[PDB]
RNA sequence: GACCCUGUUGAGCUUGACUCUAGUUUGACAUUGUGAAAAGACAUAGGAGGUGUAGAAUAGGUGGGAGCUUCGGCGCCAGUG
RNA sequence: UGAAGACAUUGUCAGGUGGGGAGUUCCUUUAGUCCCUCGAAAUUUGAGGCUAGAGGAGAAAAGUUACCACA
């Protein structure tokens, strides 16, 4: 898998910073409007537009993750893989 | 708008009136510039509907979708003045 | 799809005009016998050309899903909102006019209310709470808000002060992508 | 048409006017892909040399 | 196994199959040479038996590795201006001062400019946001000039899921007339309809209806525009699972559908007239099952149309016989586009006039 | 501050029966004529034709076909398909 | 009696839609015989059809959300 990417390879903003746009505006602040999201997350696009349902939580940039350590069981080995989409998290619709 | 409706109306008035009326354009095309030039050129012509010359209203014309071609009759106009007007109201558009 | 009854045509005629002035333009016939009309669908009121009403009625209307030009939509409780979708309606008879430089331009297209240090150009007797549509230097319409404060107010207001509470902006085509 | 009763010279001028807007469609269609900047005109310069004025709607009639 | 030592058996292959004649072995044939020619084509670029065997045969030896050595190489960003907003010179020359490198995308298009690099996202730049340029693709610009609408007609795009090809009829059309924008999905509909209001179209209808259920909805259409789904053997870079993804069973389905499609798009349209009574089929594959194969059907069974000049300047002809098809001979009126000699995404384009 | 809930609101999802029909809309047909100038498809009688790759070479296709011969060129066979 | 003109208008069948008016209380999935039709390619498929499980009082409004704003 390694030597196969090998020879294939020799073949916008932050929520943050829109964050803080946004509240230069809006001067008077409320108390606890921001909601960091302290857990890790995957987002994908670099800059995409959200619902006002969700432009309140801010996931930073530091806790994103793209690739993970995925284990096939029958071909018992281990391969550094991206993520595509996250389907379902057992503990809360909203994460 | 008025514009487009002038050179109209400077095609079928007498000499004098058209000479006034060249005159006008002149100093309109002077003062505000850019806001009529694309008038006058053709790539700059807007593609969002089609020119209509009767309409009841200033805006329900999309003047900008059209463009003057009533230089081609005033410049073999019968007076020497008209020719002249004609040529000073290029002369401002390309100085633009 | 079902044309608008009469209260819900004073509704949205009434949002209409706090942002536009010659609202008899809009409905005023064309030059080969043909006008514009409103047209209800989902909740949704949408600018459409008679004709193509008449010609979209063969769709069915669980399979039909735009038509014309999409103003907005009437809420729940009853209340006509406008949407982004409406912008080339607000800027060709816009009442009252704001312009952004850059620096306001970009903040306004992320979701921000105009400041003072962004305004580049006002428009003259503006009252406190009214309808403006947003443009840049290059004459682009960016969007439409509520105007903050007068006009003659404004302008002894200082640099950080809002000046226009934004409603819609074109970023929101972002979001729907 | 509410005048006289010179149906004859309403029908004159009524297929003067027909004739007229056909010769006008004719040089729109024709005048779309033009190019008329005040810097370069040659394309207008050149517009209908190769035509003569019998093909036009209006020399049809006149004819 | 060692895939540089792939490729060089991948060029000496190739190198003796032009050189045969002289440059040979003992007593193996060309026959093995070319399979083996097989196995290294598919280890090395990653492809199943089946497609690269097709496409083997499609292509001659030398323009074929080309052909392959182009479909890993991405391809050019191209925008598409707004007629109905701007003109070509301000987008280039306002996005230039934002810093995007332009160049026209050729002498082909009016329309089209090309993008090298850029400082700020192309997608979020304030003149996207309003509605003065698309992301498309070179290929899509191609059916809507062969399907040249004009203005008070109406129309019928059987497929506009992404939506450049409508919003360029309604450029074309100045937002005069009718368009029937059709999606059999829901959701990829909703992203047209976002592409129509951005780009600021008033003329358009969007259904979500299967196409082949169009002359019995409404008829009657002057224009009718078709890009089938296809196995997409000219997208495979952009779409990587073309390249295993696609066997026996898949080619036999797609051109049953596509065929089915054009029926429907010729039952659609409007022979008398007064002003056009075209249909163009397009279609992003390379493969003959799903052109010229599809063509001849419609000729075959709809003896109403028949194909005319596609009026696009660059393209190669179509093709008139292959393994032992023997097509009309009208079909070299079509054209092909392959991305190792143009620039641009493997595609298809046809062309019809109904008479009746 | 965070947690749970209620009311109003916004964003979103789902339901909102069936049969005829107004309105609207697509296709075919009927009134309904006479001429003339063109275009297409049907009728014969002719003429001329087939170049994706490889194959020396411009292989419509289908069947027999190992011998034909203005008696010297062809065939077959070997290729390439 | 004059004008226009073989175009309109109109009429008959087949359909699409119908949140409007009157009356009353069809598609998609699953398993099966390889049972019939339609389309495609030839040395095989796709879509319908059949058997019985699952989805879709009524234009007034209703239900629902670990979401948002306010109280």
């Amino acid at each position: 898998i390694k030597n196969k990417r090998a020879e294939k390879a020799a073949r916008g903003i932050s929520e943050e910073e829109m964050f803080k746009v946004v509240k230069t505006g809006k001067k008077t602040h409320k108390k606890g409007w921001k909601r960091i999201v302290t857990k890790p997350t995957f987002v994908g696009p670099d800059f995409t537009r959200r619902p006002v349902k969700y432009e309140r939580f801010i996931r930073p940039m530091g806790l994103r993750y793209k690739k993970a350590n995925v284990t096939h069981p029958t071909l018992n080995v281990t391969v550094q893989l991206p993520i595509l989409s996250v389907k379902k998290n057992p503990s809360n619709p909203l994460y | 708008a008025f514009c487009k409706q002038l050179m109209t109306l400077a095609l079928q008035v007498p000499e004098k009136s058209s000479q006034a009326i060249l005159g006008l354009l002149q100093d309109v095309v002077h003062t505000h510039g850019r806001k009529v030039a694309a008038l006058w050129n053709t790539e700059e012509r807007k593609g969002d509907g089609t020119y209509k010359p009767l309409s009841e209203t200033v805006e329900g014309s999309n003047p900008f979708t059209t463009t003057i071609w009533e230089g081609e009759l005033l410049r073999k106009h019968y007076c020497p003045k008209v020719r002249e007007g004609l040529k000073a109201m290029e002369k401002e558009l390309r100085s633009i | 799809m079902r044309p608008l009854t009469d209260q819900e045509m004073k509704i949205v005629l009434d949002k209409l005009a706090n942002y536009m002035t010659d609202l008899k333009s809009l409905i005023a016939p064309l030059e080969d016998g043909d006008r514009y009309v409103f047209r209800m669908q989902k909740d949704r009121v949408y600018y459409v050309k008679l004709s193509i009403a008449n010609i979209a009625t063969c769709v069915a209307r669980d399979k039909l899903l735009s038509l014309g030009t999409c103003l907005g939509k009437m809420t729940k409780s009853g209340k006509f909102r406008l949407h982004i979708t409406a912008l080339p309606i607000l800027a060709q008879n816009a009442r009252y006019k704001i312009w952004v430089k850059d620096n306001g331009a970009q903040p306004f297209l992320y979701g921000s209310n105009i400041v003072k240090a962004h305004v580049g150009r006002w428009t003259e007797d503006c009252p406190e709470h009214s309808g403006c549509v947003v443009y840049n230097m290059a004459d682009i319409p960016l969007g439409f808000g509520v105007t903050a404060r007068s006009t003659a107010e404004a302008r002894r207001l200082d640099p950080t002060g809002i000046v226009c509470f934004r409603q819609a902006d074109c970023g929101e085509y972002l979001r729907d992508e | 048409r509410k005048g006289n009763k010179n149906a004859k010279l309403g029908s004159s001028l009524v297929v003067l006017v027909q004739k007229l807007e056909m010769n006008a469609k004719f040089i729109e269609e024709r005048r779309a892909k033009v190019d008329f900047a005040p810097k370069d005109r040659a394309q207008v310069d050149a517009f209908l040399k190769d035509l003569e004025w019998e093909k036009t709607p209006l020399g049809a009639y006149v004819v | 196994p060692d895939l540089q030592m792939l490729r060089t058996r991948i060029t000496d292959t190739i190198r003796v199959l032009e050189d045969f004649q002289n440059l040979a072995e003992e007593g193996r044939s060309r026959a093995e040479y070319t399979n083996q020619l097989l196995k290294d084509i598919c280890a090395y670029y990653g492809y199943n038996e089946y497609l690269a065997e097709k496409l083997l045969n499609l292509f001659p030896p030398r323009e074929a590795f080309a052909f392959f050595e182009a479909n890993e190489t991405p391809r050019p960003v191209v925008i598409r201006t707004n007629t109905l907003r701007t003109h070509r010179r301000d987008l280039a020359q306002a996005l230039i001062n934002r810093g995007v490198t332009l160049e026209p995308v050729g002498k082909w298009s009016k329309v089209g400019l090309q993008v090298f690099d850029s400082k700020v996202p192309l997608g979020a730049t304030p003149e996207y946001l309003a509605g003065h340029y698309i992301l498309q693709a070179a290929s899509s610009f191609l059916p809507v000039m062969a399907l040249c609408p004009q203005e008070n007609e109406r129309c019928l795009d059987m497929a506009a899921a992404p939506g450049g090809k409508t919003t360029h009829m309604a450029a074309l059309m100045k937002n005069t007339g009718v368009i029937f924008a059709n999606d059999p999905s829901k959701s990829r509909a909703k992203g047209l309809i976002g592409n129509i209001h951005r780009l600021g179209v008033r003329n358009t209808i969007v259904c979500n209806y299967d196409a082949r259920e169009f002359p019995r909805v409404i008829g009657g259409f002057d224009r009718v525009l078709l890009d089938a789904p296809c196995s997409g053997t000219g997208v495979i870079c952009k779409d990587p699972s073309v390249k295993t993804n696609r066997d026996a069973k898949d080619f036999m389905q797609l051109p049953h559908t596509q065929k089915q499609l054009l029926l429907a798009a010729i039952d659609s349209c409007n022979h008398a007239s007064k002003t056009g009574g075209y249909i163009v089929y397009s279609t992003c594959s390379v493969c003959v099952e799903e052109n010229e194969e599809v063509v001849n059907y419609a000729l075959s069974r709809r003896p109403n149309v028949k194909l005319v000049e596609t009026g696009l300047p660059f393209g190669k002809e179509g093709f008139t016989s292959y393994m032992g098809k023997t097509f009309h001979p009208s079909l070299k009126l079509t054209r092909r586009f392959y991305p190792h000699l143009y620039n641009v995404d493997g595609f298809f384009v046809a062309k019809f006039k109904k008479i009746g």
